[PDB]
This record gives structure tokens, C-alpha cells and sequence, in this order.
């Protein structure tokens, strides 16, 4: 209990799992402000100013960009899941053998 | 109307802007908007509106636009490449010729 | 090109070459996992062999 209490970094690998997921979602939210070539990051400020033949051109830029943002999240989240799966297999092995 | 070399400006504020009224000034040869549709103006609200007025030749009307160059665009009346607003022009041969 | 359009083609180059960087990083993340597994095995054999 003393070696755990006197060293805040002792569990600094379970906290990393928490921190990585938390910042991954914050990254997504902060990317909604990007315009991706559009006149505006706000969808309702495009349709309210431009006509249909023009608004669609601007809106498609936001859709394409944001789809890539989500795809990046999924890909990296999937790679990280594999890392945890590997450590879970080790933990199960040690439960059995130790 | 002012000469193009010394174009006039009027400040518009604290008013209700009805844009359906000015479609009866002429055959209405040119009406081109930047950053906004001609038909959405009635639904919007602006912080500052300025009206710049002058007389030029018909073949010089094309110079009153973003990205344009020439004697009028460079020496008399220049618009910014980020201009937002509408350009209105009509033939006034019946009034401005002798 | 005039600014209003020039920035559009530039924006296209940015997203294109940016996606390229992204492919590089993604592949390195996968490749890194392969190396780590090997390193973990090498460490295990050091201890046991």
C-alpha cells in the first residue's frame, strides 16, 4: 500500500487507456470547426445564404471532410483495440499459470 | 451620379430593407451577388450596408467585380477579392447622353 | 488563378497530399505493432533461454 500510495505513476498505464480515449473524442469535436474549403463550418449558414445549386457545392465539402475525420477515428480506435486485446490475452495467461 | 474616379458612398442603417423594390429600375441588365443569392436577401439581416454609386461605359461593367483588372478596376474603383455584396447596373443612355 | 478560385485548387492539393501523409502514419502504426510483438518474444526468450 505504501509503494502504491507514494508513487502516483504506479498505475500510469491504466490511466493512459482512459486518457487516450478521452482525447480521441475531444479531437473529433474540435474538428467540426474546420471548413474543408467551404465558406463556413456552419451548415445552416450556407443554406440560408446560397441557393440550392451553390449550397450543395459548399455543403459537400463539409460532408467529405467530416467523413474522413470519423474514418480516422475508427481506424485508430481499431488499432488500439488490438493492443488491448493482446494485453488481455497475457493477463488471462498469467491468471492461469501464476 | 458621381464620376467613377470619385465615386459616392451612402451609409445605410437602422431600416427595413425591401429588396423587391429595385427590380423595376430598368430592363435590369446586370445583377450579380457574391457570397449570397439575389433571392435570399429578403431573409437575411446585415450589420452595415453601403451603397457605392458611379457612371461608366457598358463595356466597363465587367470590371466591377473581384479579381478584375483594367482602367476602372485599378485606377478608379477597386473591390476586394473577399467582397460580399451585390452589383447592380443598368443602361441609362436616355438620361446620361447628349 | 484569381484568389476566389486559386484557393480552391490549393485546397485540393492540401487535402490530397495531407491524405498521403495519413496513409504513411497508418501503415507505420500497423508495422510498429508487428515489431513490438517480435520484441516481446525476444525479451521472453532472453529470460527463458
Amino acid at each position: 500500500q505504501d509503494s502504491l500510495s507514494s508513487t502516483p505513476s504506479a498505475l500510469g498505464k491504466l490511466q493512459d487507456v482512459v486518457n487516450h480515449n478521452a482525447q480521441a473524442l475531444n479531437t473529433l469535436v474540435k474538428q467540426l470547426s474546420s471548413k474543408f474549403g467551404a465558406i463556413s463550418s456552419v451548415l445552416n449558414d450556407i443554406f440560408s445564404r446560397l441557393d440550392k445549386p451553390e449550397a450543395e457545392v459548399q455543403i459537400d465539402r463539409l460532408i467529405t471532410g467530416r467523413l474522413q475525420s470519423l474514418q480516422t477515428y475508427v481506424t485508430q480506435q481499431l488499432i488500439r483495440a488490438a493492443e488491448i486485446r493482446a494485453s488481455a490475452n497475457l493477463a488471462a495467461t498469467k491468471m492461469s499459470e501464476c | 451620379f458621381a464620376s467613377v474616379y470619385a465615386w459616392n458612398r451612402k451609409r445605410i442603417s437602422n431600416c427595413v430593407a425591401d429588396y423587391s423594390v429595385l427590380y423595376n429600375l430598368a430592363p435590369f441588365f446586370t445583377f450579380k451577388c457574391y457570397g449570397v443569392s439575389p433571392t435570399k436577401l429578403n431573409d437575411l439581416c446585415f450589420t452595415n450596408v453601403y451603397a457605392d454609386s458611379f457612371v461608366i461605359r457598358g463595356d466597363e461593367v465587367r470590371q466591377i467585380a473581384p479579381g478584375q483588372t483594367g482602367n476602372i478596376a485599378d485606377y478608379n474603383y477597386k473591390l476586394p477579392d473577399d467582397f460580399t455584396g451585390c452589383v447592380i447596373a443598368w443602361n441609362s443612355n436616355k438620361l446620361d447622353s447628349k
